[PDB]
RNA sequence: CGCGGAGCCUCGGUUGGCCUCGGAUAGCCGGUCCCGGGUCCGGUGCGGAGUGCCCUUCGUCCUGGGAAACGGGGCGCGGCCGGAGAGGCGGCCGCCCCCUCGCCCGUCACGCACCGCACGUUCGUGGGGAACCUGGCGCUAAACCAUUCGUAGACGACCUGCU
């Protein structure tokens, strides 16, 4: 608890006191996120898909962003993402308004 | 105490055709023309003359402050007559002791800037009124040379350019090293 | 706000955007509407909806989905977008947004 | 009498005007103040910009969401100085302040109307020219009106339109000029009867 | 045709400052400001017209729905205009800042 | 700018006070605020009045300050003040001013059907001049 | 879409309009010749004036003279254009269609002339609510609950899915 909300007079609890009530789904706008990929879907090209997006120029793996397993509570990225530097607000699936 | 009349008047030489808008005064001469409004002042303006044009300007039941923006009309306007035939030239010496402060002007007199006060990093970029164009001169080994017609945007820029090197946190008994204006002349030397 | 134009051919899953229950209704959102883009007298009213808006208006904002079947979510329903748009005069950002 | 009263605000001190405004707002009388930004306040700017922040520091301390409004745009900090020259906690005061319709600018329901002008209210009638004043447009600006370069710029665009108005206006009024020196011999019985009493001079 | 009488504003009851005295009212006659420009309405009929729900009698017609409170102006109040008058039952306070007709019945001119 | 001047013999117009629209002329100076006035031709005696009575004309009469009464007379009536005045735009603004206000409710019925009359002529020859300048075909 | 009709219910105010320069105030306004200017000419206790201007309403019939004749009148049709700050408004045309009347000054007589007496005169086909007849032209939905979801959640709310 908070053991003092306010002193005798004001005769009142101010605005600026702690109190309890609702924590989180609050609109939230932080900036200064660096892109680190562009990344392209899944594309059936010849015949057969390429998919290798998380492929750098020093790794020439063929595998995808996915994770083994997919993104958990999610699903698989089979479309065009971007990498973002760090966290951002939401849950998984939360649409995000990026600009 | 209000005066019935206080009047002055200013001779016009031949080079200058003044005119009057009201309380705006047009000055035209070979260097140019020269404007300013007058209209945060009560008072009248009359051209008198028709072969010398004296410029009278009187007041009118003036109390005792009303009674001094008499003469300092005369005297802007004097500014402007001087400016417009002779025009206004401020030589500005720089003071050193040990870092030789290097003025290097920028575009068509435009912009100064100055490296070296006191021995620093930081970049002086001071840029000049419309109408003053700054110099370097060859006359002597550091002073700088700008002129224009204006009288109070000549000595503007004479004065940004001395607040621009200003000590911080010593003392300035010593350490008395900047931009000073060392005279206030003229171009045209009558 | 001063003249919004919609497009002739809004997908389903945009159209379930203006329903709270896509189930039950009989999907006649912008059926009106749409009938005037392959109109004469109601095409007419369009171009001048137009270049009004291009005479008038400072800010042009272009109103975009996601199309959300390309995505391992359960929900169908899109999310829709004013995105603005800057740079060029008004006339430029406006025939730039109807391409 | 069952027209509106349309005042224009420029020129008028602010407390002056206000006073001759609620007077008649309590006497029936439908009044419309146009342009607020050019309502003059005496005594120098900075004085008259301390006294808004003074009231900016005014808010009630426990919940500031219930204080004090501090309405920033002109025509509604003229609508407060005619509300405290009402009664407006009782139903004839609250009945008065809706004949009062304040504009910023003029809008386009009284822009081809002829504005009227209070001279018991005006900066040139009721102070000494060699005293200072403020605009509550500028004064407006610096504590937080977000409009007034939106407002100039559709002010400037109405008196262009406004000036060809009066141009077309002054247009034709040389020619029933012209039209009063075709037609002399025929209306010369005419301007004999309104000479005589008391028109055309 | 034509209106036949003058305009007038009710302003208020005769009152001091905590008082109200609600058999006198004070009227603003439009055209008149100043207290030597008043003598003309001096004994002049006086007239609040309204309108009810129910239909009243009408001397010289069939029942309207409109009701009159009948008074006469009886001196000048102040030094701008405002005569006060008085009527035959006190206004209801409904009528402060609506019209009162000022009639030019009993004549001297 | 200022071309009318408080002198000695500069007429003035009493515009309020008891001396109301009478023309007067300006004797001597006092204080700033007053004058000494004498209108001898006007039935108005010698005496003060305030500078914001009396609003001043174009006319100036050649007298020294502080003259007795019959050298501002005879100044007055040569160089005719009176027919002077009442040959003005000025006078004659006065003259049909105050004949609008004596005017009967007679004479409003004679004027109401001779400028309703004049009217109509002027608003008839307007829509013929406006349509003769409109037939312009030139590129 | 009609005033198209018939009646009601209920809320009352109101008693002719002003359709627009911007501003200056120790200065303003209006015309004009030469390249929006300079000249020039006027006005200025604002008369090209809000201390103002415009509309004016007894109705008709006889009958003349002026003004007119390039006109008037149509919720006449058809088209065009202007206006976005709250446009909610303002114009200009083409064809039809009736009227030579309406505006001033005159002849000529007439209308409940209701017998001294109040709320008369407008806006106004006012606003609002129900019901009826008459025509045309049209139109055929959602929301909530239940259900499911878990990006949400004390409960409501929110996010979702369902040939
Ligand atoms: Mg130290
Ligand atoms: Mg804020
Ligand atoms: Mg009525």
């Amino acid at each position: 608890k908070v053991a003092c909300i306010g002193a005798w007079h004001p005769a009142r609890v101010a605005f600026s006191v702690a109190r309890a009530g609702q924590k989180g789904y609050h609109h939230r706008t932080e900036i200064n996120k660096k892109i680190y990929k562009i990344g392209q879907g899944y594309l059936i090209k010849d015949g057969k898909l390429i998919k290798n997006n998380a492929s750098t120029d020093y790794d020439l793996s063929d595998k995808s962003i996915n994770p083994l397993g997919g993104f958990v509570h999610y699903g698989e990225v089979t479309n065009d993402f971007v990498m973002l530097k760090g966290c951002v607000v939401g849950t998984k699936k939360r649409v995000l308004t990026l600009r | 105490m209000k005066t019935i009349l206080s009047n002055q008047t200013v001779d016009i030489p031949e080079n200058v055709d003044i005119t009057l808008k009201g309380r705006t005064v047009i000055v035209k001469g070979p260097r140019g023309t020269l404007r300013r409004d007058f209209n945060h002042i009560n008072v009248e303006l009359s051209l008198l003359g028709k072969k010398k044009k004296r410029l009278r300007v009187d007041k009118w039941w003036g109390n005792r402050k009303e009674l001094a923006t008499v003469r300092t009309i005369c005297s802007h306007v004097q500014n402007m007559i001087k400016g417009v035939t002779l025009g206004f030239r401020y030589k500005m010496r720089s003071v050193y002791a040990h870092f030789p402060i290097n003025v290097v002007i920028q575009e068509n007199g435009s912009l100064v800037e100055i490296r070296n006060f006191l021995g620093e990093k930081y970049i002086r970029r001071v840029r000049m009124r419309p109408g003053v164009a700054c110099s370097v001169s060859q006359a002597q080994k550091d002073e700088l040379i700008l002129e224009g017609n204006d009288i109070e945007l000549v000595s503007n820029s004479a004065a940004l350019i001395q607040q621009a090197t200003t000590v911080k946190n010593k003392d300035i008994r010593k350490f008395l090293d900047g931009i000073y204006v060392s005279e206030k002349g003229t171009v045209q030397q009558a | 706000t001063f003249k919004t134009v919609f497009a002739e051919h809004i997908s389903d899953e945009c159209k379930r955007r203006f329903y709270k229950n896509w189930h039950k209704s009989k999907k006649k959102a912008f059926t009106k509407y749409c009938k005037k883009w392959q109109d004469e007298d109601g095409k007419k009213q369009l171009e001048k909806d137009f270049s009004s808006m291009k005479k008038y208006c400072q800010v042009i904002r272009v109103i975009a989905h996601t199309q959300m079947r390309l995505l391992p979510l359960r929900q169908k329903k899109a999310h829709l977008m004013e995105i603005q748009v800057n740079g060029g005069t008004v006339a430029e950002k406006l025939d730039w947004a109807r391409e | 009498e069952v027209q509106v009263l349309v005042l224009d605000g420029r020129g008028h001190l602010l407390g002056r005007l206000a006073a001759i405004v609620a007077k008649q707002v309590l006497l029936g009388r439908k009044v419309v103040v146009v342009r607020c930004e050019g309502i003059n306040i005496s005594g120098n700017f900075y004085r008259n910009k301390l006294k808004y922040l003074a009231f900016l520091r005014k808010r009630m301390n426990t919940n500031p969401s219930r204080g004090p409004y501090h309405f920033r745009a002109p025509s509604r900090i003229f609508w407060r100085t005619v509300r405290g020259m009402l009664p407006h906690k009782t139903k004839r005061g609250q009945a008065a302040l809706d004949r009062l319709k304040v504009f910023d600018g003029i809008p386009p329901p009284y822009d081809k109307k002829k504005r009227m002008v209070v001279p018991a209210a005006l900066k040139v009638v009721r102070l000494k020219p060699t005293r200072k004043f403020a605009y509550l447009g500028r004064l407006a600006h610096e504590v937080g009106w977000k409009y007034q370069a939106v407002t100039a710029t559709l002010e400037e665009k109405r008196k262009e339109k406004a000036k060809i108005h009066y141009r077309k206006k002054k247009q034709l009024m040389r020619l029933r000029k012209q039209a009063e020196k075709n037609v002399e011999k025929k209306i010369d019985k005419y301007t004999e009867v309104l000479k005589t009493h008391g028109l055309l001079v | 045709s034509g209106r036949l009488w003058s305009k007038a504003i009710f302003a208020g009851y005769k009152r001091g400052l905590r008082n109200q005295r609600e058999h006198t009212a004070l009227l603003k006659i439009e055209g008149v400001y100043a207290r030597d420009e008043t003598e003309f309405y001096l004994g002049k009929r006086c007239a609040y017209v309204y309108k009810a729900k129910n239909n009243t009698v009408t001397p010289g017609g069939k029942p309207n729905k409109t009701r009159v409170i009948w008074g006469k102006v009886t001196r000048a109040h102040g030094n701008s205009g405002m005569v006060r008058a008085k009527f035959r039952s006190n206004l209801p306070a409904k009528a402060i800042g609506h019209r009162i007709r000022v009639m030019l019945y009993p004549s001297r001119i | 700018v200022f071309r009318r001047f408080v002198e000695v013999g500069r007429v003035a117009y009493v515009s309020f006070g008891p001396h109301a629209g009478k023309l007067v002329a300006i004797v001597d100076v006092i204080d700033q605020n007053r004058a000494l006035v004498d209108g001898p031709c006007t039935q108005v005696r010698r005496q003060a009045m305030p500078f914001k009575c009396m609003q001043l004309t174009d006319f100036i009469l050649k007298f020294p300050h502080s003259a007795h009464q019959k050298y501002v007379r005879q100044a007055w009536q040569k160089a005719d003040i009176n027919t002077k005045w009442a040959a003005t735009r000025w006078a004659k603004k006065i003259e049909a001013r105050e004949r609008k206000a004596k005017m009967t409710d007679f004479d409003r019925f004679k004027v109401m059907k001779a400028k309703k009359m004049r009217n109509r002529i002027i608003k008839n020859e307007v829509k013929k001049l406006q349509k003769a300048a409109l037939l312009k075909a030139s590129p």
